[PDB]
């Protein structure tokens, strides 16, 4: 395999928010360590002029998810999002950045 | 914050 390209490690909100303003496309994102909540991790996506973020959220079992479905790993709740919107709002489906 | 409720 690959290592993947969406993981940056302990990356600031803010610098995730300059790195992201400056993509191409609606959906680049990226996941990073929060800093606010150690052990945790948050999803960045570009849509428009902002950023948004989402909180990476885990049940009882140790499974992540963002709304509903549950997600064995990071891994799994990225590609799931690449074809489901991670937004309620709006629809926006994860495309690598560039 | 977050655009998913965190609680």
């Amino acid at each position: 395999m690959k290592p993947h390209p969406w993981f940056f490690g302990k990356i600031p909100r803010a610098k995730a928010e300059e790195m992201l303003s400056k993509q191409r496309h609606d959906g680049a994102f990226l996941i990073r360590e929060s800093e606010s909540a150690p052990g945790d991790f948050s999803l960045s996506v570009k849509f428009g002029n902002d950023v948004q973020h989402f909180k990476v959220l885990r049940d009882g079992a140790g499974k992540y998810f963002l709304w509903v479905v549950k997600f064995n790993s990071l891994n799994e709740l990225v590609d799931y999002h690449r074809s489901t919107s991670v937004s309620r709002n709006q629809q926006i489906f994860l495309r690598d950045i560039e | 914050g977050y655009e998913n409720p965190t609680y």
